[PDB]
RNA sequence: CGGGGAAACCCAGGUGGAGGCCUGUAGCGAUGCUGACGUGCAAAUCGCUCGUAUGAUUUGGGUAUCGGAGCGAAAGACUCA
RNA sequence: GCAAAGAUCUAACGGAGAUAUACUCAACAUGCAACGUUGGAUACUGGAGCGGGGAAGGAUUUCGUGCCAACGGCACUCGUACACGAGUUGUUCGGAAACUGAGCACAACGUUAUAUCGUUUUGUUAGGAAAGUGAAGGAACUGAAAAGGGGCAACAGAGAACCUGGGAUUAUAUUCCAAAAAGAAAUUGCAUGUGGG
RNA sequence: CCAACUGCAGACCGUACUCAUCACCGCAUCAGGUCCCCAAGCAUAGAAUGCUCUGGUACAUAGAGAAAGGUACACUCAGGGAAGUCGGCAAAAUAGAUGCGUAAGUUCGCAAGAAGCAUUGGCUCUGAGGGCAAAAAUUGCCAACUCAGAACUGCUUACGGCGGGGAAUCCAACUGUAUAAUUAAAACAUAGGUUUGU
RNA sequence: GUGGUAAUGCGGCCAGGUAACAAAUCAAUCCUCCCACGGUGAGCUUUCUUUUCACCAUAAUCCACCUUGGGCCUUUUUACUCUCGCGUUGUUCGGAGCGGGGGCUCAAGAUUGAAAAAUGCAUUGUGAGUUCUGCGUUAAAGCAAAAACCUGGGGU
RNA sequence: UACGUCCCUCUCCAAACGAGAGAACAUGCAUGGGCUGGCAUGAGCGGCAUGCUUUCGGUGGGGCUCGUCCCGAGGCGCUGAACCUUGAGGCCUGAAAUUUCAUGCUCAGGGACAC
């Protein structure tokens, strides 16, 4: 709904900002072990419940 | 070729449901070129998009039946389903008559 | 309403009449005749026959007068007629002649009509 | 308000809308089919049928009382399957 | 087995999704089945709505473009999927500043080996000295009277000055619009003049 | 002095979208559950039920297609009519409105819609029931539907929706409550009565 | 400060008031629906159809000031003399002042105009719903409070 | 190699699907017509008239206008009419008939086995 405390809104904003895939140049690096973000979140799979 | 965006914008602009918005089956490139509300307004001005009239719900049958009822038809014993007080409350008749007197 | 209606009374209907009569309705056929007609006489005959007065087709008396002056058509009556009625009669005419798909009719002003094209 | 009556009072017709009153929606329940389903739509649901529906009624939010305990119109019911 | 909630049909367009062929073979009998959009047809919801808005809950699912590996228990050219790029505008709307309620419990005091316990609105804390400033009077320094400390708890109670038009969006709007504010108001807090009796 | 102007300034946070047969909870886009506002036309007593303009939708895997045997918010059935069965379970049946009529029993309130009998269509008419104005017991204009009564004319008894009824026995006075997920009852509650402590 | 016989009109502290409150009935504001009439557009038109469908709108905030209902003033008050009168659909009311005449006041609406056509879309009358509002029975049930604000009583 | 068989196709005495009975340019199929049957008198129009029937016969309780012409359930006439009649699949193109069937579609069947 409309209401949320600004702090909850900021936590949700940070979670949105984190829900991004890995840049590919990260995969080109010398000792790289990461290929997928593995902490990706879909709003329908798992809840944050803020 | 999907004209969903243009149909949505036209429904918003014309103030009507989707069923009354008419998108010319010919002239589909010209409609697809319209990505803004301004260009959809221009399509509406050129006749490419038209608000269609509402469907007819006619009261003519009911008016004819109302004339018949006013002459006194269709209101006999076999016709009435509610109680007499439901059809004509006794309190309303009493209030009318006492106010008259 | 005040008096109960009868079916026999529906047999003959009487049309209300105004105070200062000679009310005029004009159709303007300038545009269709400007194009390529002997159809103004057709329209006048149609209005002389198929116009209803007191519920009867024809027999207008002095009350309803139809004249065709200068490529248009004037209708002058002392009865409470609606303009939409003569528009309805015109649309029936154009539905007979097959012109209705081509000739349209609009209120060019207060009391008059005009035949336009598409 | 009409009629009787010595009186006390009696006999009518209207008005008015009372009730943990009745029929019946929504709502709140859940009688029967011992129906459906019974590796289900569902770890209790579905259909028809059924109880009640101005009240000791139903419901949102807030608030108070718990594990040797709380709460209970009392079924050892319920206290996040 | 994928059977409740009645249902789709037709053409054109789009699409790799076709009218897809060894010989013979005119076409049937050798490329089936399925798509999204628009138009038309047919039907359903039937205002206690597969309508239009809110709380709780969710938190980008919204919007545009693109793309169909996986996911949408059939399918997809489609998607609440995936990728990229955007989007939420307030003196007056809701809250808070700023009310009280059922209640809560900081302080105080008491208790407890232990405060992580109790009391704390039946006008009201605490053996309990809990008030810190209107004034004056010669610019901020001094001080009367006033009994019962400080908070919190309602986004449906109390309270609260704005509302129409817009050709104004891809998506927000009683929030945006620019001097002809499309405009019309109301209301705070300070200051400036006119006038007062 | 301060009551009408006028001048400047009006800070913070929320605001997308959803609110559900796909956006919440139920491991899931689950026939379950989830508070509030606006709520149209005709039939009709109507927020019953059926159909419809506006808005919304054609989304639920589909195509072909008379095996048996199923399930059904699907029917019918000669003659008999509960002989079936533990038991009329299921189904059938009754039905609206109006007039008439209505027993035992009774706490006088009821029992009662007791039971029963009859009528309702369609058309064409007639009567009654009003408001405004200038023996006004009259003169004009006018609106909303109802109820009653006739003549004529039909029925294949024909949408939906809508009690079956009676005579008794046991128990509990009654309305309520109650084993979420096998028990709704005669159990609990209840008013009323009695006792106890103070 | 001031006018009206009056109802009432106008330019520290103390005590009241608003906030502030269950139900029904009957009238109802907007608004919704319907009907009548009249415009504008559309649809049907083999045949009929003076037809069928759609539309005809006016926000806040201000100025002026034609009804309904409540409270009240003043005046007549042999008003209730032996059937008192007034009034509701309804359970009433009156010398503790009914009714009539003339006024004061409050609450709902009207009407006039400013806004406002410069906007909007392609019209002016009736009947049914509708609780804003008006009218200030169950009870061994009698149906919150405070801030803030308002007015007076005293005093400057 | 050849006869041939099956699938595609068509019919229905068969039939859940296989299988069966059949046909293979065949009145085979399609559409008409007639028959046989079902229902019960269509739409439209009209009231002594250019209508119906073969000289006959031709409404309506009421109601409304100015004797006429209008509204009016229902009735009468044209009219045992209109419609339906083979389809999960009636008859007739081969007895006779006041009539007893007419038309048109097919234009080298295709495929696989036999091999
Ligand atoms: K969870
Ligand atoms: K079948
Ligand atoms: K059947
Ligand atoms: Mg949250
Ligand atoms: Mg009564
Ligand atoms: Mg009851
Ligand atoms: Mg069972
Ligand atoms: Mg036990
Ligand atoms: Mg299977
Ligand atoms: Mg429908
Ligand atoms: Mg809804
Ligand atoms: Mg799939
Ligand atoms: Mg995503
Ligand atoms: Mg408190
Ligand atoms: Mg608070
Ligand atoms: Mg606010
Ligand atoms: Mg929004
Ligand atoms: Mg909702
Ligand atoms: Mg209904
Ligand atoms: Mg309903
Ligand atoms: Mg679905
Ligand atoms: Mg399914
Ligand atoms: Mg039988
Ligand atoms: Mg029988
Ligand atoms: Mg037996
Ligand atoms: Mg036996
Ligand atoms: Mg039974
Ligand atoms: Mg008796
Ligand atoms: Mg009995
Ligand atoms: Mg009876
Ligand atoms: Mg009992
Ligand atoms: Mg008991
Ligand atoms: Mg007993
Ligand atoms: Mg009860
Ligand atoms: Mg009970
Ligand atoms: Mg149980
Ligand atoms: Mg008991
Ligand atoms: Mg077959
Ligand atoms: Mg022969
Ligand atoms: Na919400
Ligand atoms: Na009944
Ligand atoms: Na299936
Ligand atoms: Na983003
Ligand atoms: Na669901």
């Amino acid at each position: 709904g409309r209401f949320k405390p600004l702090a909850v809104k900021k936590k949700y904003a940070k979670k949105m900002n984190q829900n991004k895939p890995v840049p590919y140049w990260i995969r080109l690096r010398t000792g790289n072990r990461i290929k997928w973000n593995e902490k990706r979140r879909h709003w329908r799979r798992t809840k944050l419940n803020y | 070729v999907s004209l969903k965006l243009q149909a949505r914008l036209a429904s918003s602009i014309l103030g009507c449901g989707r069923a009354r918005v008419w998108l010319d089956p010919n002239e589909a490139v010209e409609i697809q070129n319209a990505n803004s509300r301004k260009s959809v307004r221009k399509l509406i001005k050129d006749g490419f998009i038209i608000r269609k009239p509402v469907k007819v719900h006619s009261r003519a049958r009911w008016r004819k039946m109302k004339e018949a009822k006013d002459m006194g038809r269709h209101n006999g014993v076999g016709r009435r389903e509610g109680s007499r007080e439901a059809r004509m409350p006794s309190k309303e008749l009493w209030m009318r008559r006492l106010r008259i007197l | 309403v005040a008096v109960r209606a009868k079916v026999g009374s529906r047999s003959y209907v009487r049309q209300k009449q105004l105070a200062k009569g000679k009310k005029v309705f004009k159709i303007d056929c300038s545009i269709p005749a400007a194009d390529g007609e002997d159809v103004l006489g057709n329209f006048e005959q149609f209005f002389q026959d198929n116009t209803k007065l007191n519920g009867r087709k024809g027999k207008l008396s002095d009350k309803v007068r139809l004249s065709m002056n200068d490529n248009v058509l004037t209708i002058s009556t002392t009865m409470a007629y609606r303009k939409k009625y003569f528009k309805y009669l015109t649309k029936k005419f154009l539905k007979k002649k097959d012109l209705r798909d081509w000739i349209r009719i609009l209120a060019t002003g207060k009391g008059t009509y005009q035949l336009k094209y598409f």
